[PDB]
RNA sequence: GGAUUUUUGGAGCAUCGACCUGGUAUUGCAGUACCUCCAGGAACGGUGC
């Protein structure tokens, strides 16, 4: 599966470098008889590949490392260590809603089972 | 092809109770019932071995709304 | 406790009172601080008497010793069993 | 108390653990010390009647869709979701004859359920989480 | 009372022995025996006028051993 | 099938013919001699027959071997950090290789306390003032393919190549 | 190599991956204080792993803005990606799936259940940079002090109240001289202190407290940092006072004061910075001196029980059945079975049945003791 | 037994060691003298009848040449003494 | 585990191994200290006092 990962990375490098939506270095290789499975959204591994070409954006962010050098994660522990705080509190978050959601829908599934379902009533 | 597994089952069911059970759809040849000797209790789940695939596969397709003390017993091929 | 039988027949080295060192199989001891290591070596170091001399130390093997607990001072492990 | 040594239908003693027999009394009680015996011993309803039901009228209008039903509902101030579900026509309260179809019935807490017959067997989907929808800023539930 | 039980009660210390000929050899004491044998573990071993050796486990006799060191973390009402 | 420390492990270590501490490594065919500071200086003799080491490099400190025993091989060079890794070496087996050019002993000359030496059965002695060069290059070397040196050979030696 | 664009993103990838693990282990809760000096010795480790990998990351940008103009233009595309991909057109037929191309970093950055600590500080251990007697933090070892302070002054009259309060002091009258032979004692002093500082708290930029601690000491300490209402001004090396300002800034670079004395600016200004280091050190630790203070009084005052207490924490039945006997079935898939009566009661039942069925003969007692398939065959064959 | 121990402390308290039982008395320093020329300068809170004595905060003195000898001196905090390498033992010292 | 054999302390000279050149007889089957004799040079090392 090392083939089709670096394929997939080889795609991604190749068609984060254009100017438009479907003037890529990836649209006119399909017309020039080679086989990419890759490119279809119909695929399992697309959809992470693609994803891939975000982390591609990441390569294209003007404070990843291309024009300008980060400080406050490179020379900042603390720094980082208040960003894994805010990582650690949005977590927190993130799990307090899922269980607010889970609170609800058990809620809803124990009204839902206690409602009268013979009071029939067609207008 | 001719065994079909039974699950489901409480810990009351017997052998010949379900030997019984399964006589109603189709004769069955043998009936094995795994169960612990250390304490002489039955684990809830058997295996039905018909003289044909297609009984079985009937008593199968058969058996999927069969209630026995109160539990639904499931049956698939195996 | 068994804490001299627990190194029992590894290539120990024990440290002489007069400087040398016998490194050997360390296979049977006793009560008495003796031990019978078969295939040791003595080790003992020279002076070197010199401003610019270094220090050498003379190594001879002679097989099967049973040293006494008079001359014994130390003995630590060396070499697990081959 | 041992809880191995029993009587037996012969007026003797018998050692389940391990399996042994004694005539008299004298040898029930010898028979617990011993290494056979130390071996055996070693290897050995709240929330539906507080609902209220004043069965107020509503609002329900149905569209024939391609590729849906509306209901306007007044504000519930709750967070309790109307729930729909499929059901069939033979039980009633009446149990009228010829009664052979299935009705998709939307129920909320303070209002009464809305029900619709489909004479079809399967045309859509009468999941909660799947293909309906209940805005709450506009109070009104969809279902497609 | 003799002084080698409160030795020989002596287990997981970090203790020194000096010797007689001007070696001393500090580490954490893993056995003790009625005849003063100290058996230690991850010890380093200082001669006289010599480099100190680092030895994964030592054992030293009664009559080599010439005196004890003991930290300052180790009650001797207790021990005696 | 490479050398490591498991090779080493496994391997017979006894008492040798000449009262020192050897270790049989012969059958193993290793292309490369590496992590051999296992033994942690308890070895005066290591033997390493039958091996396919193209180079004999890679070797840690170690202060207690005093015997090189690298017959059977096909070492055509030689390494020039041999005498920082065994100041006390005085025999070296380097019999049966591929030497070739006569600059290869230039490193082995490096060695003070070296004393024994063969380079028998090798294309380099087939050379003309082969043992010439080897006596200029290494005066502390006393035995040259079992052989003493001679006062008319070293005179030679000192003669040739001024 | 694509070192902008592949290697790039690996770094921060990494980088992602290290802040996920230092957000992980400090969202989770703590138990002991071992455990928490580990964790927050990963998390240190980590994060200098971090700021290596954005250091080495950051000093590829050289190539990346000549290579700008080749990689965003429109006139190159498929055709270097063509030649690559002819490249890349090797055999494949190394059949083996890598899975570890995104998980290994996950792994690596992770503990297990039964030692919690990650992949590269597995060989990290706690026992190794703090003693028994200080606690992973807990308190500070003063014993080797005291013993030093006490062969230094040559007198059995100090005890180790005496020398904890005279080390509480940060600005009063030291005990000895400034010039004597307790420098050198003093000197070691503050170099444990600030090690005991640094293992204290892994978690805290010590480089960037080491520069504010010589600014401190620069530009506050040697102008006057201590002022009064020869009690205007005071010298921390001269050892003199000062009428006012502007004497003690024409004395300042006076001849004597700058290398004509033992206790100048020139040789003595290291103890000068020991002795600031070790007040530095005093003021920002002072409660776990106190809580040391606090368990050495406790230690004092209990008896040797509790000094001593705080201190230490068959064949025959396999003959006889006839079993451990070797027996092959043939019917079965050449089967093994250790038993004449385990493999007669093998015999009726599933496996056999199973076994028996896709020869095509039916399950009789005619074939309950066959056991080749040719005998088989041929008994099913004649009924 | 109890006699044995009754006559062990006759012997420890009237015998020659009876200023070793000074030592654990009044709690006073003892002077003892090793065979390496050191001398030990501390009380004693442990001994026995072999005189291994337990010492308590002492302080061991040497003489050690570079010329002159420096009196190069050391303090330990607890330390076990055997009595093989004990020469003399002074109950009073001087300093 | 407190006093003669083990664990509660006796704390420039002599000798031996070698290094380098010359003449001389033994060509031999064994578990071993050692191993033919004489002359010249040494600016090699170990132990005791």
């Amino acid at each position: 599966s090392a083939f089709d990962l670096d394929v997939v990375k080889l795609t991604a490098q190749f068609v984060a470098r254009n100017g438009r939506q479907f003037l890529t270095q990836l649209m006119q290789k399909e017309q020039r008889n080679y086989q990419f499975d890759f490119l279809r959204p119909q695929h399992s591994l697309f959809n992470y590949f693609t994803k891939l070409v975000e982390q591609y954006t990441k390569i294209l962010i003007p404070p990843k490392g291309l024009f300008s050098k980060l400080k406050k994660e490179a020379e900042n522990p603390r720094e980082v260590l208040d960003q894994v705080c805010y990582r650690v509190e949005w977590a927190k978050f993130q799990e307090r809603e899922r269980k607010k959601e889970e609170e609800e829908k058990e809620k809803e599934r124990v009204a839902y089972a206690q409602i009268d379902w013979h009071d029939f009533v067609v207008v | 092809d001719a065994t079909v597994y039974v699950g489901g089952l409480d810990e009351k069911v017997s052998e010949p109770l379900l030997w019984e059970l399964f006589l109603q759809a189709g004769p069955v040849v043998n009936t094995h019932m795994p169960k612990d000797r250390v304490t002489g209790q039955h684990q809830g789940y058997g295996f039905v071995e018909f003289l044909s695939e297609e009984d079985a596969d009937y008593a199968i397709k058969i058996m999927n709304m069969i209630k026995l003390y109160g539990k639904p017993i499931r049956v698939n091929k195996a | 406790s068994s804490k001299m039988l627990q190194h029992i027949d590894y290539r120990m080295r024990c440290i002489l009172q007069d400087g040398r060192i016998f490194i050997g199989t360390f296979k049977a001891f006793d009560k008495h601080m003796n031990l019978i290591l078969c295939d040791c070596d003595e080790f003992r170091k020279i002076k070197p008497k010199n401003s610019k001399q270094a220090e050498r130390e003379e190594k001879r093997v002679l097989g099967l010793v049973l040293l006494r607990g008079e001359n014994l001072v130390s003995m630590t492990v060396e070499g697990p069993p081959p | 108390k041992d809880p191995y040594f029993m009587k037996n239908h012969l007026g003797s003693y018998e050692c389940k653990l391990c399996l042994t027999l004694h005539n008299n009394e004298g040898s029930y009680l010898a028979h617990t010390q011993g290494k056979k015996h130390q071996t055996n011993l070693a290897r050995r309803v709240e929330v539906k009647k507080f609902v209220k039901i004043g069965r107020p009228g509503y609002k329900v209008t149905k569209q024939r869709d391609s590729e849906l039903f509306q209901i306007d509902y007044p504000e519930i101030a709750e967070g309790i979701m109307p729930r729909h579900r499929f059901m069939s026509a033979y039980e009633q309260r009446i149990e009228p004859p010829d009664r052979r179809w299935q009705y998709l019935l939307m129920a909320a807490e303070p209002y009464e359920t809305i029900a619709f017959k489909v004479p079809s067997r399967e045309i859509d989907k009468a999941e909660g989480k799947f293909w309906t929808h209940w805005n709450r800023e506009t109070k009104q539930f969809f279902l497609q | 009372m003799k002084l080698v039980r409160f030795l020989m009660k002596l287990s997981h210390e970090t203790v020194t022995i000096e010797l007689k000929n001007g070696t001393q050899v500090h580490g954490t004491i893993t056995g003790v025996d009625v005849s003063m044998n100290t058996h230690l573990k991850a010890v380093k071993m200082t001669l006289k006028n010599r480099e100190p050796v680092q030895l994964e486990t030592l054992s030293i006799r009664g009559n080599n051993i010439r005196y004890f060191i003991l930290p300052d973390s180790l009650p001797l009402d207790t021990l005696l | 099938v490479k050398l490591t420390a498991e090779l080493i492990e496994q391997a017979a270590q006894y008492t040798n013919a000449v009262r020192d501490r050897e270790l049989d490594l012969r059958g193993y065919k290793i292309p490369v001699i590496e992590n051999l500071g296992a033994t942690l200086d308890q070895f005066d003799a290591i033997d390493f027959s039958d091996n396919e080491i193209r180079k004999l490099d890679g070797f840690p400190l170690l202060r207690r071997l005093k015997t090189l025993l690298v017959n059977n091989n096909r070492i055509c060079r030689i390494g020039e950090g041999l005498d920082q890794a065994l100041p006390c070496l005085t025999e070296l087996i380097l019999t049966n290789n591929s030497l070739v050019e006569l600059g290869d002993l230039d490193p082995l000359a490096s060695l003070k306390s070296l004393t024994y030496l063969s380079i028998l059965r090798n294309p380099v002695t087939n050379k003309k003032h082969y043992r010439l060069y080897v006596i200029y290059k290494v005066p502390q070397v006393r035995v040259l393919d079992f052989q003493k040196v001679k006062l008319k050979e070293r005179q030679e030696a000192e003669k040739m190549f001024k | 190599m694509e070192t902008i664009l592949e290697q790039q993103r690996r770094y921060h990838e990494e980088k992602e991956r290290l802040m996920d693990v230092m957000a992980k282990e400090m969202l989770t809760k703590k138990s002991t204080l071992r455990d928490q000096i580990n964790s927050d010795h990963r998390t240190r480790a980590m994060q200098d792993r971090y700021m290596e990998v954005s250091g080495n990351l950051r000093d590829l940008y050289d190539d990346k803005d000549g290579l700008r103009k080749e990689e965003l233009n429109a006139i190159s595309g498929p055709n270097e990606f063509a030649e690559f991909y002819n490249r890349l057109k090797q055999i494949k037929e190394f059949h083996r799936k890598h899975p570890n191309e995104i998980c290994v970093p996950m792994s690596v950055e992770f503990e297990e259940l039964l030692k919690a600590r990650e992949n590269p500080s597995e060989e990290a251990q706690n026992l190794v940079e703090f003693t028994d007697e200080e606690g992973y933090g807990r308190y500070l070892d003063l014993h080797d002090c005291y013993l030093k302070y006490i062969n230094l002054k040559a007198s059995e009259k100090l005890d180790y109240i005496t020398y904890l309060s005279i080390f509480d002091q940060l600005f009063d009258i030291p005990k000895e001289r400034k010039n004597a032979e307790y420098k050198r004692y003093l000197e070691m002093l503050l170099e444990y202190l600030q090690d005991y500082t640094d293992r204290v708290k892994p978690l805290q930029d010590q480089n960037e407290l080491f520069g504010k601690i010589q600014a401190e000491f620069e530009k506050k300490w040697e102008n006057g940092t201590f002022p009064g209402w020869e009690e205007r001004a005071q010298r921390l090396f001269s050892t003199k006072g000062k009428s006012l300002e502007s004497l003690d800034t024409s004395l300042f670079a006076k001849n004597p004061k700058s290398k004509g004395t033992k206790r100048d600016t020139e040789r003595n200004k290291d103890i000068a910075f020991l002795e600031a280091q070790i007040y530095e050190y005093v003021e920002i630790l002072g409660e776990q001196r106190h809580l040391t203070h606090e368990n050495v009084q406790r230690k004092q005052a209990r008896t040797g029980e509790e000094r001593e207490e705080e201190e230490e924490e068959p064949y025959w039945l396999y003959k006889l059945h006839g079993l451990n006997i070797n027996y092959n079935c043939e019917i079965c898939g050449n089967y093994t079975y250790r038993g004449p009566k385990a493999f007669q009661r093998h015999f009726a039942e599933w496996r056999h049945a199973h076994g028996m069925r896709c020869l095509g003969i039916p399950n009789t007692a005619h074939f309950a003791n066959v056991t080749q398939i040719e005998d088989a065959v041929s008994l099913w064959a004649k009924l | 037994p109890e006699e044995l121990q009754k006559r062990e402390e006759e012997e420890f308290n009237t015998g020659p060691l009876s200023v070793l039982t000074q030592s654990v008395k009044n709690n006073t320093q003892v002077l003892i003298n090793c065979r390496n020329n050191k001398k030990l300068l501390g009380r004693v809170k442990a001994f026995d009848r072999h005189c291994n004595m337990v010492l308590e905060n002492v302080k061991e003195m040497w003489t050690e040449v570079p010329s002159k000898p420096v009196n190069k001196d050391r303090y330990i905090s607890k330390m076990f003494l055997r009595g093989d390498s004990v020469i003399v033992v002074l109950r009073n010292p001087l300093i």
